RNA sequence: AUUCAUAAUAACUUUUCGAAUCGCAUGGCCUUGUGCUGGCGAUGGUUCAUUCAAAUUUCUGCCCUAUCAACUUUCGAUGGUAGGAUAGUGGCCUACCAUGGUUUCAACGGGUAACGGGGAAUAAGGGUUCGAUUCCGGAGAGGGAGCCUGAGAAACGGCUACCA
RNA sequence: GAAACUGCGAAUGGCUCAUUAAAUCAGUUAUCGUUUAUUUGAUAGUUCCUUUACUACAUGGUAUAACUGUGGUAAUUCUAGA
């Protein structure tokens, strides 16, 4: 129907969002970005949805043309800016930092993270090319573009990334037995190593997973984001560490905290 | 018809209102473009040369 | 005037809006609802920031007496409020004036006879001027 | 999985791009030229990537109808070669050549008071009936066709023509 | 800071259900079959010339709106000459 489609009916929006029925009618549409529509969080959605900092959109674009968010290291001024997993954002008032990462319910947690771990950032190398001039460059998840990577990185390994400046300075190789994040599909939250990969040529490679609690699952390749070893991950995991319990456990627990 | 006459070395301009089909006659079949010697159209005009510019019909 | 009671919950200090924001929650028995002059004076010397840079409003009282709940803010100075509320809210309170307009469509309609035109107009009128001749 | 990404050779081109732009601050440096340097970020720019898209596209699934049995090539119907055209595959179109393609497992034709879907109504179950209509997709702007601009329209609160 | 030029937008939205029966649409695929404003991240030492009497780079060309002024038509977001 002609042209780029410019509007978001709510109830069009994605769930994990959170938004409410009523009240309105439009969602915010995500910004053209670094990630995808329909797995994204917007700045508006984040800082009044979530940190309820704003109450009306109008003063989220008052809260932001001050320059007071930033993302990833760097400012930005657009109310829908499509942030999205793994990316930071920043309060130098308030001197608040926020990693964006997911539940176990599959939506993004408002996650503080220190000062330190807030200056660096996880990539999923998405494809490796040869670039024009002979230069070899990575591109990560996220749509940055890298020049130079190391020559033993292949797409689907992980890549630590500095922000600060432009640059890798570390990388995680997909292997059997690595912490992974699983970003989409049901298991979206989920954590857990990897136990084996299905291969399938010509479409859809399968990545058994397994948590620390001997619990098992599969997923799409597509699906998987290493993020560590065994114990140690490279970034620090929201409470509940992407465990996932029966709504059985989730009731106990609930009803277990329960005397004032 | 009326004429609308301009002198572009002084950028005046002041028109001109000529009856009598004789006088007007001196135009007929000629162009835009096309140069007019002047006395044909009145008796100041001796002397001067007119180039045809355009202009408005009735209507 | 029967003690009242201001009570305010969930608060968050805002910075990045210069400003502090909460629930206000009003036991007033005896007392059908408190008004919100009252609420932004009595605030004022609560937070120590003076009643012309707080801001006060939602409040539906409760059903079957009692109890209003609304919410509140205060910023930091008047130079913020006055930049950081909305303006029909500085109209409430006496801190800016109701800068009235034509209707919203005598706007519109002002706009689209304006589109007829094509450059400042006054050369228009001197040559509809010269038609009240023929 | 490639004649892939990338590069090398010989040339080609009514030669694409390679900043004659704008805002803030005015500072260093010595051979004292108003010299030579130089801060923050705007707008632009070619190519690649990304994001918002688009266009085609594989598999399977539609209501009634035989008082519709053969259908398809007139003036492409089905395939092959080459080209042309397209953003690009492709009878999309043209040229040559061949005689193919679908059908009782219902083609083809007709009807629909037919937009499709998420869904709605009816509660043992199996079902029956409905969906113009809050969301997704498609199509249209009185009817047809043509097209300008533009990344994107065969656009109608754009233009052009014919009909009403 | 009017007007006007330049840039961008007017292809979104909103409405309706006429057409449409392998069409659309759904679920599922494909692009090793293409276009892609924008957002985001990367990306440019080469431009002249038989290559000493040398090319504006301390920066090359006009032609136009608005405007001024002379006009036309019963008449429109008509517009002509200067
Ligand atoms: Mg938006
Ligand atoms: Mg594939
Ligand atoms: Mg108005
Ligand atoms: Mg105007
Ligand atoms: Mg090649
Ligand atoms: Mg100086
Ligand atoms: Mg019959
Ligand atoms: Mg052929
Ligand atoms: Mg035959
Ligand atoms: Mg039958
Ligand atoms: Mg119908
Ligand atoms: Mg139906
Ligand atoms: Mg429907
Ligand atoms: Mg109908
Ligand atoms: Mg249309
Ligand atoms: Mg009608
Ligand atoms: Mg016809
Ligand atoms: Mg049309
Ligand atoms: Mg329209
Ligand atoms: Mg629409
Ligand atoms: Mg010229």
């Amino acid at each position: 129907a002609r042209g780029p489609k410019k509007h978001l009916k709510r109830l069009a929006a994605p769930h994990h969002w959170l938004l409410d029925k009523l009240s309105g009618c439009y969602a915010p549409r995500p910004s053209a970005g670094p990630h995808k529509l329909r797995e994204s969080l917007p700045l508006i959605v984040f800082l009044r949805n979530r940190l309820k900092y704003a109450l009306n959109g109008r003063e989220v674009k008052a809260i932001l043309m001050q320059r007071h968010v930033k993302v990833d290291g760097k400012v930005r001024t657009d109310t829908t800016y499509p942030a999205g997993f793994m990316d930071v954002i920043t309060l130098d008032a308030t001197n608040e930092n926020f990693r964006l990462v997911y539940d176990v319910k599959g939506r993004f947690a408002v996650h503080r993270i220190t000062d330190e771990e807030a200056s660096y950032k996880l990539g999923k190398v998405k494809k490796v090319q040869l670039g024009k001039k002979g230069v070899p460059y990575v591109v990560t998840h996220d749509g940055r573009t890298i020049r130079y990577p190391d020559p033993n990185i292949k797409v689907n390994d992980t890549v630590k990334i500095d922000l600060a400046s432009g640059k890798i300075t570390d990388f995680i190789k997909f292997d059997a037995g690595k912490l992974v994040y699983v970003t989409g599909g049901r298991n979206l939250g989920r954590i857990g190593t990897i136990v084996h990969k299905e291969r399938h040529d010509g479409g859809f490679d399968l990545v058994h997973i397994k948590d620390s609690l001997d619990n098992t699952f599969v997923t799409r390749l597509n699906n998987v984001f290493v993020i560590g070893e065994q114990g140690k991950p490279y970034i620090s995991l929201p409470k509940g560490k992407g465990i996932k319990l029966s709504i059985a456990e989730e009731r106990d627990r609930r009803r277990a905290q329960q005397g004032l | 018809m009326k004429l609308n006459i301009s002198y572009p070395v002084n950028g005046s301009q002041k028109t001109f209102e000529i009856d009598d089909e004789h006088r007007i006659r001196v135009f007929f079949d000629k162009r835009i473009g096309q140069e007019v010697d002047g006395e044909a159209v009145g008796d100041e005009f001796k002397g001067y040369v007119f180039k045809i510019s355009g202009g408005n019909d009735k209507q | 005037s029967d003690a009242v009671t201001i009570r305010t919950r969930k608060v968050i200090s805002n910075p990045l809006l210069a400003r502090k924001q909460f629930v206000v929650d009003v036991l007033h028995p005896n007392r059908a609802n408190v008004s919100k002059d009252e609420l932004r004076e009595k605030l004022a010397e609560v937070y120590k920031a003076e009643k012309d840079a707080v801001s006060v409003f939602g409040f539906r009282t409760q059903f079957g007496g009692g109890k209003s709940v609304g919410f509140g803010l205060v910023y930091n100075s008047v130079a913020e409020a006055k930049k950081f509320e909305p303006t029909y809210r500085l109209v409430r309170y006496g801190l800016a004036e109701k800068v009235e307009k034509a209707s919203r469509q005598q706007r519109k309609q002002k706009k689209n006879r304006d589109k007829k035109i094509f450059g400042t107009g006054k050369r228009l009128a001197k040559k509809v001027a010269r038609r009240n001749a023929d």
